[PDB]
């Protein structure tokens, strides 16, 4: 119901056209889709808003992170939507936050589709050294971390 | 095109007199013709070898049934590459 | 001839 | 005497660290060229908005 | 029609001494009116805003890219019109921000005069890295090389 108010309130804030108010509400919608564990809906949500940020120069440098949110929301989804939504994002890949955003993700699903948790769990430490992860991210990362282990052993 | 108005010595604005004209095919059809070719644009020069057997074949493949005069300047399209004939 | 490289590593990763 | 000896000899390369390890410092100096500019990019446009 | 709407709207904003939106609606005019066809109304706006912008302490840094845009607008001119404004412009050489104002132009213009379109790409080759390029300037890269190739072939 809280999300039924964030999403519904976002619909009202777009009623008076305020896009970023609804992006603030919809990040409560989708941010807690991770704790609500609705990764299939989270990837449905972070896409259109980052596309609304490529248009905005005011908002672009968080747009890579917006599609990283859409990217990382895996339920052990090996769609290349995870490998394509970052491709959709128009991106000079030797850019300066992309080394911490996109090729990160490609490295992480390089190890998931390796069926290897070793380098999958080395690069997460490689990345936290350079940008400290938070509860939501770290939870999603260890959520996918159980997904490799749920297939290597059994 | 650009070379044609640079072979005809034209200037957009000049008033030309265009009239139909017809050849005496059984004395004027071409059976063997030499052309001096060179890169049209000197900004996209390469050292790659280019098969004349394929260039004359593409030449007739595109410039069949066309009127050509001695000293006439034109362009040749080999793999979308401009050459200056 | 390696401690200055280690500074070239360390002071500049600090930087 | 009647002596002609004209000779040559070979070189001793000083141990210039003799490993690729130099790269890591060079990687830090990559990143300080790399990761710095966008601060100014977003800074000037943060100042525009 | 909408460009005329921004024009008249900016006219009212001059009539309110919110030159704020007088400048903004005119940047919306000239940013598109430039690529469309019109590079003189463009620089009229971009010089108006840059000159009114060196005035304020709030505005003078936005004036850098404004005189840049005021410099960029070429009627397929093989001359220094950009560098002409530079020879007017307040670069303040110790301030490196105006390398994103002229040093680009300083390098590429000699290329453009002196038969070096091939050299022209190597400017954006790095400037897209030290400044992620948007639609307007990238389309202008194509447009001022339409001015190259309208000196060469077109």
């Amino acid at each position: 119901k809280a999300i039924a108010h964030y999403e519904q309130s976002a619909d009202y804030y777009k009623g008076e056209e305020s896009n970023s108010s609804a992006n603030k509400c919809l990040l409560k919608v989708a941010g807690y889709a991770a704790q609500l564990e609705q990764y299939q809906k989270a990837i449905d949500i972070y896409e259109q808003v980052g596309t609304s940020a490529m248009d905005s120069p005011l908002l672009k440098y968080s747009a890579k992170d917006y599609f990283f949110k859409a990217a990382l929301c895996h339920f052990c989804i090996d769609m290349l939507n995870a490998k394509l939504a970052v491709q959709k994002y128009e991106e000079l890949f030797p850019a300066f936050s992309d080394s911490r955003e996109c090729k990160l993700m490609k490295k992480l699903l390089e190890a998931h589709e390796e069926q290897n948790v070793d380098s999958y769990t080395e690069s997460v430490k490689e990345y936290d050294s350079i940008s400290r992860l938070d509860q939501w991210l770290t939870t999603m990362l260890l959520r996918i971390k159980k997904t490799i282990q749920g297939d290597e052993e059994d | 095109s650009l070379p044609q108005r640079k072979w005809a010595g034209l200037s957009i604005g000049q008033e030309i007199e265009v009239a139909l004209y017809s050849f005496d095919k059984a004395k004027q059809c071409i059976g063997t013709m030499t052309i001096e070719i060179d890169f049209l644009q000197k900004k996209n020069i390469d050292s790659n070898p280019y098969d004349t057997d394929k260039m004359a074949a593409e030449f007739i493949q595109q410039f069949n049934n066309q009127a050509f005069s001695v000293g006439q300047q034109l362009v040749f399209s080999f793999n979308d590459k401009l050459f200056g004939l | 001839a390696l401690s200055e490289i280690e500074t070239r590593h360390s002071e500049i990763i600090k930087l | 005497m009647a002596e002609d000896a004209d000779m040559r000899n070979e070189l001793e390369e000083m141990q210039r660290r003799a490993d690729q390890l130099a790269d890591e410092s060079l990687e830090s100096t990559r990143r300080m060229l790399q990761l710095v500019e966008e601060s100014k990019d977003a800074g000037i446009r943060t100042l525009v908005m």
